[PDB]
């Protein structure tokens, strides 16, 4: 689960808090990235980074 | 719009992780975002509006 403004950081050759300290991807990455909004489900739970 | 000059700086954006600013758009042209920590610049200008 990501903040929502850090969805753009889940990509090869990125910078930020998530790309540096939490989750990285290689430069030569093969695959797909899927995301969707879950404001009605995850807004009453504890999430950290 | 107004512009500002940047001189005699040590440009590390990690202090922005200590603040509470989140950027919805961050895109660089001509440089990878991962190469901004080991590079030095000559003349830096900042336009804001
Ligand atoms: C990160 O920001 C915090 C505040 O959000 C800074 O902590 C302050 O530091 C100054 C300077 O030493 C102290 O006078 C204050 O008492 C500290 N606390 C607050 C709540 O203002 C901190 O120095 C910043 N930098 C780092 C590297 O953590
Ligand atoms: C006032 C600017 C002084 C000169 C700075 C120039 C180059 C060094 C780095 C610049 C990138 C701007 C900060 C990007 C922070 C990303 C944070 C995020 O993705 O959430
Ligand atoms: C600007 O500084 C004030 C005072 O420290 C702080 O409360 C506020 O969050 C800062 N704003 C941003 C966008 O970082």
């Amino acid at each position: 689960v990501v903040k929502g403004d850090d969805v753009r950081q889940i990509a090869p050759a990125q910078t930020g808090v998530i790309a540096d300290y939490n989750y990285k991807l290689p430069d030569d990455f093969t695959g797909c990235v899927i995301a969707w909004n879950t404001n009605s489900l995850d807004s009453s739970n504890e999430f950290f980074y | 719009w107004e512009r500002m000059r940047i001189t005699n700086c040590v440009a590390d954006y990690s202090v922005l992780y200590n603040s509470s600013a989140s950027f919805s758009t961050f895109q660089c042209y001509g440089v990878s975002p991962t190469k901004l920590n080991d590079l030095c610049f000559s003349s830096v200008y900042a336009d804001y509006f």
